């Protein structure tokens, strides 16, 4: 042995997804369910919090998010947002100490610019967010560092004499599978076009190169893996392309592209300069966004669980 | 109980036979003979002596140059840690020209190796296909092999040579990898619509179920009939006997017809042939001549509904 | 069948015995069946 | 007008080259499948005198002659085959019925017992020499090293009873193997013939077991005119006669079960 | 309801050994065919779980 | 009818079942009790595809009802049904062309199965169609039970069964990555190489250039040794081919059968044990 | 349900050590399969964590 | 079946005994498994 090998035992929990016969299913263990699921757990609200009282910005002296709430319920964030980013550090983590208005240590600068990327995907990105919204803790898990953060790969080493496969290689980041290692950056942060499939039958008129689709089939794989499903998830293998036989995921996944181009882009990259070689990749990129990021192998982040409508301070104006 | 002729329960040897007589020009035979008890255990336990000639020579020569092209890039790929080549092997692999090259002859570091090794290997392959109609000659013999060869070439060149030539790009033939030459195939049948409705591949997936079809009933059938050595499919096709009689009536007793001992050969002789030659024709029109197999079945109606149960709104149109 | 008509007579007897003592079995089992769970 | 969609693309008029090929193609190998057996036997053509000859579609193709090597011959096919009685009668003179066998079955020659008439010479090597021989005519030949010696192994019938023991082993002179064994029967010390794919080995004790035929049967094992060669007519004549047992050597093989 | 029984004789037409393997295989299968029947449907004995299901003995 | 070497073979008895009773021929037919049986069961099946071609999907006046031969298609359940029969026209229609096809195939191969007794040859034969039953049965038997619905079955229509095929493979992302699949695929090819080798060698041997005579063992050996210096010998490539093509069968019975109940992530992800072995 | 004492040449028409391994084979079969037919329901007696948890929280 | 006729009388006893024995620890573990945790 040539062990044997990698297996998991009968029945499977399993769920219909299309019409009867058409083969859109999903199968799933139910162990490593229960294990998610409890590993996906929720951090309880705080009461709400009264008031009734002048706005924040009225009894702080550097309140440029933050603003509108009162003082009780800013508190309150203030308590949530430690909780939720960095637990084991506390209120110092993103303050000086005995100066809770000074922007003089980076965590801070950075938290304000979190606490407009967490109002922004709540109030505007509904389409993809629904009324499960984000906060905090969902990339950060109480870890001041997103576990599930990314960056641009260079891949393995090759001498000077050739350059890289682009794909070929072992990577955990397309599925294992073969398809090129760093589907991201061309889709994730850049928004290079995922489209190669004709609509019409006959050719001439779709330029798309098969180079394409395997790019096109890494990210996909990505993508799959991070929401923890299977292609009949969101569409009919027959016809990819085709939108009235997608599931509604489809659409959900449409837009959440476009959220990750926008976390990652004007949020994340403009922060690059305030963060420590520590935050950085190899080519200087800095840990970045991406959907495992957030739902970290679950269609919807911790289950579904709803946190974000307790916490009024994270939503637009 | 009865024997069932899978395992020779016990052999017997003479000499190594050098073989028939080749005429003046067919090169002496090198190599000498030798017998393993397990090949023995389930068939001729002689291995060789063979034939090398000057084609067969030069065509070792140029296939073993491919493959050295592919292991060495496949090394280089995981910076000569032999480790890590082991590793990764699996998914190792030389990809194509990029497409920003077209069909030029591109540098070394960006896939001018795979044009050496595709250029390597396809040489070394049409000059198996010739050792094989000159081994075949000096024998008196006919050319169904090189026939059929000449039907799998035809399918390789249109993978990899054909294809790519006619699309204006080498970075459409396949690339070498286990992985990710599996890789090629799916991403093959996604950029063209889902190749399961392109008729030529379903005919080719119709012809090798059916060479497993063929080759399964046949040699179940001569092997039940080895007891009246059925093997000797030679003289059962010059002097029938009841093992060419007892096989043929054993179909037509349950399907109502039937071939001969020679007929059956050109059965599944046609058969095999057939995946291949349909299989290239449906590369051959892929990208070439249709686009999205899944829309030309619609065009021809032979694309299901089904009742919508389940749908997405696209917001490319929102 | 190499029988004889009296070893039709002895199979039989042990055949149509025994066959009743299964559904003599299954009696059984219905009855408890029914008892502590009744399913008409 | 850049855009008048033509109903009919490469795709269609290939698919439709493809099914005239393969009509042609199937017709053909319909027809090769007719240089034997053919034209067929119904009561259609004896009840027509014979003007009606049984062939279906397609047709019978022409001869095509085979030239064996060694003065061997030509053979053609299709050919003019000699009727031939069938040694049985009719289960029922109702047509699609089968026959009885005539006599005692092993010997009657019909059924798993049938066989046609070979040549009356032998198949040869590519030297011409007879191609099977026993191995005390081809004295190169050898058992291969670990493997019983067939030779001096007793031969055992269906029924558990010693039929004789194995007085020589006949091979392959151009694919090296065991084609037969040799049987020196208890009975009547008479030699005969054992298809390999009859015998069964059961090498810690050295025996040859033979689920085909009993032990007796061993004594009518048909015979060669010649004890240092076998001819075509020869090898059909052995095998069918132990194929026979398979549905004879017992009063029961004859089916049903139920 | 004619006279003749002395349905014994049933055995010198029909093989008993057979008859009897027939049987022991038809019950078994018969057996798995029920019982896969009832627990596939409302009469089911095992997603239930007495006194209490087992797999809320335990939200944790 | 017969051929003309017939009647001399067409023997009485060999049953297994029936006896006398069906022991009899119809043309070139052999009919017999598994015959019988097996007219009941297909003929009642196809009858049955046929009134489903009838009804389609939501009724015969419906769009998608349809007798056109790509598309018409009768699909199992949805799962809800797990193992219970489901109503007639919600996949029990499905169902119970299944229980005839199933009993057809079994009946069919039970009658080659007297077919041999009858002709004393070898049983290699059925034993051989009994892995194409088998693979079917993992796919419309095996896999769906240990999946708790029947509903997991493949749909009986000419292109649905391939959207079903493909939907079901892409559920696991890359089903190219299967191992079992990866083997399966093999001997489907393997198995394509022999057969096409073995009928090359028989029509070049019998069938030499004008002016040669019929070919022997000596060269046909002589050939492939010259080639690729071995030759496995006339009887072993017929027990090859036999090994090929049912291996196929059955990896392809495996590799399906994995594919849920035994393993539920994507494929390529369970090559991980060899990324991750203690050697790198 | 009393022992017709004559079912001793039971063994007389059925094979002694083939109705024996039949016995152990079906036997053995249906324990595997049992257990995990019980391991598939509610009442599991595996993935419970009795009296704690036996991994961690999580990675620690 | 090979055996004699005072054979079969001797190993319809063991067989009997033997097969009870097993049900006796099936019924020993039934009895055990309802105890610790009823199933009807
Ligand atoms: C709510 C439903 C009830 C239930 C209702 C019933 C009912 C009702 C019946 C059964 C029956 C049986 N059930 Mg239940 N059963 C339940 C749950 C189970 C479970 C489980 C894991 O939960 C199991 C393993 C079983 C298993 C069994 C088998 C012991 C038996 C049928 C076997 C058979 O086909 O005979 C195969 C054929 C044979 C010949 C073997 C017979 C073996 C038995 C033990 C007797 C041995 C005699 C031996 C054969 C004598 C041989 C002679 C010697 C050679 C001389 N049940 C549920 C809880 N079950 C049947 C039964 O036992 O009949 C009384 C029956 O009528
Ligand atoms: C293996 C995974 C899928 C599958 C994969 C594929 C793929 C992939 C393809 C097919 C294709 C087809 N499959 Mg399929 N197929 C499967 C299981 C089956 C079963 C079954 C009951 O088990 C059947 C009957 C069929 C039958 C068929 C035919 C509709 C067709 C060509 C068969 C062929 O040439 O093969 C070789 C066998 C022969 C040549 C023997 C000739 C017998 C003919 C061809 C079969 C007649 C089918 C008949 C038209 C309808 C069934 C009978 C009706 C009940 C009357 N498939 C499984 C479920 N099948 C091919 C196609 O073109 O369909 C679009 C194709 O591309
Ligand atoms: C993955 C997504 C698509 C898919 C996409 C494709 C694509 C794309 C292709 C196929 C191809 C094939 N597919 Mg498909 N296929 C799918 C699903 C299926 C299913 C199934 C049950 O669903 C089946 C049965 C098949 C079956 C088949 C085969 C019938 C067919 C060609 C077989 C072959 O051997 O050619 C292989 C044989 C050769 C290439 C010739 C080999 C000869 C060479 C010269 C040997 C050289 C040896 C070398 C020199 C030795 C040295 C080694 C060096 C290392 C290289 N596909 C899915 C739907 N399939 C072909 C096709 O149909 O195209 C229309 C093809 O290219
Ligand atoms: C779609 C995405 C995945 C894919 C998903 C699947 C899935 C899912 C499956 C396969 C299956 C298989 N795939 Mg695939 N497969 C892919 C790509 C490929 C490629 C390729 C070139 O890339 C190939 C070669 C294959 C090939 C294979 C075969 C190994 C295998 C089917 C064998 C089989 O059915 O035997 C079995 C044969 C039978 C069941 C027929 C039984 C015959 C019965 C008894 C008689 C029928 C009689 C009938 C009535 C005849 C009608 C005649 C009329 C009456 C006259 N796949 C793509 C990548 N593939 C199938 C498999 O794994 O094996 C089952 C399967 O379920
Ligand atoms: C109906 C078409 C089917 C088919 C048919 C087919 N294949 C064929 C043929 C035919 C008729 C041949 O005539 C030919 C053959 O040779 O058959 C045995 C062959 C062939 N099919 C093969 C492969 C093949 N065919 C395939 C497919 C198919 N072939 C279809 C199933 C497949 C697939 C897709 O699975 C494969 C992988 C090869 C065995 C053979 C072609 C071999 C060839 O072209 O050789 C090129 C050169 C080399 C491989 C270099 C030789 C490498 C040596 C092993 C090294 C030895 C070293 C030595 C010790 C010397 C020392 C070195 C010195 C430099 C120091
Ligand atoms: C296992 C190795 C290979 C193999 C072996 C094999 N198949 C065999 C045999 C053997 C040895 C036979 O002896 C037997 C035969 O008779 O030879 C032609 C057979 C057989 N191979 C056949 C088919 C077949 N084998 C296949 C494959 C395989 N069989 C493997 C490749 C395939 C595929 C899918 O690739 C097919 C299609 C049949 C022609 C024949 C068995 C036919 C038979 O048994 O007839 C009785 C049944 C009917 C006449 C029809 C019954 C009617 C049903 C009630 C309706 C059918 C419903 C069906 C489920 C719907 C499917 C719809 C499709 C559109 C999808
Ligand atoms: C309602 C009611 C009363 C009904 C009326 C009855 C009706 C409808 C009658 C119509 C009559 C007709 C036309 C139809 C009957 C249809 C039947 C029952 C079904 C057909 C069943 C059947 C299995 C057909 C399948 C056909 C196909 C193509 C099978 C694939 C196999 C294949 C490629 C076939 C051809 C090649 C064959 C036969 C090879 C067999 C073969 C092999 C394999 C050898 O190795 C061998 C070696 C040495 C000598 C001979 C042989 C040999 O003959
Ligand atoms: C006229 O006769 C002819 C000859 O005779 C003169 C020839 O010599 C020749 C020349 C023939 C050859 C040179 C043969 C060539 C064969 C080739 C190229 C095939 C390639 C095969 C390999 C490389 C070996 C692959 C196989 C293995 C390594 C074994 C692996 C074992 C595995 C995976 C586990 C086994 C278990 C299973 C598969 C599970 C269950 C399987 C079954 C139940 C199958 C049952 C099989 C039988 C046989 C009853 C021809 C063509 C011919 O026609
Ligand atoms: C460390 O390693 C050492 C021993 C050096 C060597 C090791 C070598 C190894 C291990 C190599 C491993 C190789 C493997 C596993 C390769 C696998 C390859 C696979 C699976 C390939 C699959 C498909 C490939 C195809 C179909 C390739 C097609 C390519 C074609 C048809 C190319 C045609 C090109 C031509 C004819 C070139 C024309 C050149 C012209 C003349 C046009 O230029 C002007
Ligand atoms: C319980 C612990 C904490 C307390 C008591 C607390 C308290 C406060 C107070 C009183 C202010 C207003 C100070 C001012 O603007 O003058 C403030 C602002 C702010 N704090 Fe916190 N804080 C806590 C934890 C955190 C944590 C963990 C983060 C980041 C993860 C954070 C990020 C911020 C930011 C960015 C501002 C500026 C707010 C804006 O522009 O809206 N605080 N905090
Ligand atoms: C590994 C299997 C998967 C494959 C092979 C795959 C393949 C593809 C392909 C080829 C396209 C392009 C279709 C076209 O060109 O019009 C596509 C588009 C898309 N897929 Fe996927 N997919 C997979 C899984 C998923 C999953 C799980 C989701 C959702 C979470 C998803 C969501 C989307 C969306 C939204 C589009 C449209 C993107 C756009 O238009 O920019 N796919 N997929
Ligand atoms: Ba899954
Ligand atoms: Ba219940
Ligand atoms: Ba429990
Ligand atoms: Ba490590
Ligand atoms: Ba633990
Ligand atoms: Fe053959």
């Amino acid at each position: 042995s040539v062990m044997l090998l990698g297996c998991e035992g009968p029945p499977p929990g399993t769920e219909q997804i299309g019409y009867r016969g058409v083969g859109m299913e999903n199968y799933y263990n139910k162990r490593q369910r229960a294990l998610s699921i409890q590993a996906n757990q929720p951090v309880e609200s705080l009461p709400a919090a009264d008031s009734t009282g002048p706005k924040a910005s009225e009894v702080y002296q550097n309140v440029q998010v933050l603003k509108d709430l009162s003082v009780g319920e800013f508190t309150r964030t203030m308590v949530a947002v430690t909780t939720w980013v960095s637990p084991k550090e506390g209120c110092n983590y993103c303050h000086v100490p005995g100066n809770w208005a000074s922007d003089d240590i980076y965590t801070k600068v950075v938290s304000r610019r979190m606490f407009e990327l967490v109002r922004a995907a709540n109030s505007d990105w509904k389409a993809h967010v629904a009324e499960t919204g984000v906060t905090c803790y969902t990339c950060h898990r109480g870890n001041p560092v997103p576990k599930y953060a990314w960056v641009t790969d260079p891949g393995p080493k090759y001498p000077s004499g050739l350059k890289p496969t682009g794909q070929n290689y072992g990577s955990k980041t397309v599925a294992y599978a073969s398809l090129p290692f760093d589907p991201l950056t061309p889709f994730l942060d850049q928004a290079n076009e995922i489209r190669i499939t004709g609509n019409a039958a006959l050719a001439g008129s779709n330029p798309a190169s098969l180079k394409q689709a395997e790019w096109t089939f890494g990210l996909m794989m990505n993508i799959s893996d991070s929401l923890g499903v299977g292609c009949t998830f969101c569409h009919n293998t027959r016809a990819f392309n085709d939108w009235t036989q997608s599931t509604p995921k489809r659409t959900t996944a449409w837009y959440a592209i476009r959220h990750v181009r926008d976390i990652n882009q004007n949020y994340i990259w403009p922060l690059n300069d305030v963060l420590p070689a520590s935050r950085k990749g190899p080519y200087g990129d800095p840990l970045r966004v991406s959907c495992m990021t957030c739902h970290q192998a679950v269609n919807k982040p911790l289950y579904g669980a709803q946190m974000a409508k307790d916490y009024p301070g994270l939503y637009k104006t | 109980p009865e024997y069932q002729n899978i395992f020779t329960a016990v052999q017997v040897r003479a000499p190594a036979y050098p073989g028939v007589p080749l005429p003046k020009g067919n090169l002496p035979r090198i190599g000498r003979p030798i017998f393993s008890y397990w090949l023995g255990k389930i068939g001729d336990a002689q291995i060789g002596p063979i034939y090398l000639g000057l084609t067969g020579t030069l065509s070792i020569f140029f296939g073993l140059v491919a493959i050295s092209i592919i292991g060495f890039n496949m090394l280089a790929s995981v910076h000569w840690d032999v480790f890590q080549f082991l590793k990764h092997f699996f998914w190792l692999g030389l990809e194509p020209p990029p497409p920003q090259y077209g069909l030029r002859i591109p540098p070394l570091s960006e896939g001018g190796w795979w044009l050496m090794a595709g250029l390597f290997l396809t040489l070394s392959i049409l000059l198996w296909w010739v050792r094989t109609y000159k081994r075949a000659e000096a024998l008196g013999m006919s050319q169904h092999l090189s026939w059929a060869f000449a039907a799998a070439i035809f399918f390789y060149l249109v993978l990899g040579f054909i294809r790519p030539v006619m699309m204006g790009s080498w970075a459409k033939a396949v690339p070498f990898g286990i992985f990710p030459h599996l890789d090629w195939t799916a991403a093959f049948s996604i950029r063209y619509g889902n190749l399961y409705y392109n008729p030529f591949h379903m005919l080719s997936i119709a012809f090798l179920y059916g060479s497993a079809l063929l080759f399964a009933m046949h040699g179940a059938t001569i092997l039940s009939v080895s007891r009246f050595g059925g093997d000797r499919e030679i003289d059962q096709i010059t002097h029938r006997g009841t093992a060419a009689e007892r096989a043929a009536l054993f179909w037509r007793w349950t399907m109502g017809f039937n071939v001969t001992m020679e007929s059956i050969h050109r059965w599944a002789w046609w058969c095999a042939v057939l995946t291949v030659i349909t299989a290239g024709i449906g590369i051959l029109l892929s990208g070439t001549v249709v686009d999205n197999w899944y829309l030309w079945a619609v065009k021809h109606g032979m694309a299901p509904a089904y009742p919508e149960v389940v749908t997405a709104v696209n917001p490319y149109e929102t | 069948t190499g029988l004889t008509d009296d070893e039709a007579k002895e199979f039989h007897a042990i055949f149509m015995q025994s066959m009743y003592a299964w559904f003599g079995l299954v009696v059984i089992a219905h009855l408890l069946a029914w008892l502590y769970r009744p399913w008409l | 007008s850049a855009g008048i969609t033509h109903y009919i693309d490469a795709a269609q008029i290939t698919i439709w080259a493809f099914w005239l090929f393969f009509f042609g193609l199937i017709i053909y190998l319909r027809r090769e499948d007719k240089r034997e057996g053919y034209p067929l036997d119904s009561d259609r053509t004896e009840r027509s005198g014979g003007r009606v000859k049984v062939v279906g579609f397609p047709d019978l193709p022409d001869p095509k002659t085979f030239v064996l090597p060694h003065n061997g011959g030509t053979v053609v096919a299709p050919r003019v085959e000699a009727p031939v009685a069938v040694n049985a009668t009719p289960f029922s003179p109702a047509p699609g019925s089968p026959l009885v066998p005539n006599g005692d079955p092993m010997l009657s020659g019909f059924g798993p017992a049938a066989s046609p008439d070979r040549p009356k010479h032998c198949d040869l090597t590519f030297e011409g020499l007879p191609k099977i021989v026993p191995m005390r005519v081809a004295k190169e030949f050898s058992i291969a090293e670990g493997d019983p010696d067939p030779r001096g192994m007793t031969v055992v019938g269906l029924d558990g009873e010693v039929a004789g023991t194995v007085s020589d082993v006949w091979v392959d002179r151009s694919e090296p193997q065991i084609r037969y064994l040799e049987v020196e029967v208890a009975a009547n010390k008479k030699k005969v013939l054992l298809p390999i794919g009859f015998s069964r080995f059961d090498k810690k004790a050295r025996k040859v077991k033979v689920d085909a035929i009993k032990a007796a049967h061993f004594a009518n094992v048909p015979t060669l005119s010649n004890p240092d060669q076998v001819t075509l007519y020869e090898e059909d004549k052995v095998c069918a006669y132990y194929a026979g047992g398979k549905l004879y050597a017992t009063a029961e093989r004859a089916g049903p079960l139920l | 309801f004619t006279m003749n029984a002395n349905l014994y004789k049933i055995w010198l037409i029909l093989d008993p050994r057979r008859v009897l393997v027939s049987i022991v295989a038809f019950q078994i299968v018969l057996g798995l065919l029920i019982h896969m029947i009832v627990l596939s449907t409302d009469l089911n004995w095992l997603d239930d779980n007495i006194p209490v299901s087992y797999q809320a003995l335990g939200k944790k | 009818a017969m051929l003309s070497f017939e009647k001399k073979y067409r023997v009485r008895g060999g049953t297994l079942i029936g006896g006398d009773l069906f022991d009899f021929w119809v043309g070139p037919f052999y009919v017999g009790f598994f015959g019988v049986v097996g007219f009941c069961f297909t003929l009642l099946g196809v009858l049955l595809i046929v009134w489903g071609a009838t009804i389609g999907p939501t009724g015969p006046t419906s769009d998608l009802q349809t007798y056109n031969l790509w598309r018409i298609s009768i699909a199992p359940p949805d799962l809800s049904y797990g193992l219970r029969m489901a109503p007639l026209t919600e996949g029990g229609l499905w169902q119970i062309i299944t229980i005839c096809a199933a009993g057809a195939f079994i009946s069919w191969a039970l009658r080659e199965v007297e077919i041999c007794r009858k002709l004393g040859i070898g049983f290699h034969v059925p034993f051989a169609f009994s892995f194409a039953i088998g693979a079917y049965l993992v796919l419309v038997f095996v896999r769906p039970l240990l999946m708790g619905a029947w509903g997991h079955g493949f749909p009986y229509g000419i292109l649905s069964h391939l959207d079903w095929v493909s939907n079901v493979g892409y559920q696991f992302l890359h089903f190219h990555y299967n191992p079992a699949h990866m083997l399966a695929i093999s001997f489907f090819f393997t198995n394509c190489l022999a057969l096409s080798m073995h009928g090359s060698l028989i029509l070049s041997v019998t069938n030499p250039q004008k002016g040669e005579p019929v070919k022997t063992s000596e060269h046909e050996n002589t050939f492939f040794r010259d080639i690729v210096g071995y030759s496995i010998g006339a009887l072993a490539i017929h027990r090859l081919g036999l090994f090929l093509a049912l291996s196929a069968a059955f990896w392809s019975a495996v590799c399906i059968l994995i594919s849920g109940p035994f393993w539920t992530r994507g494929w390529p992800e369970w090559w991980n044990w060899w990324l991750e072995l203690p050697l790198w």
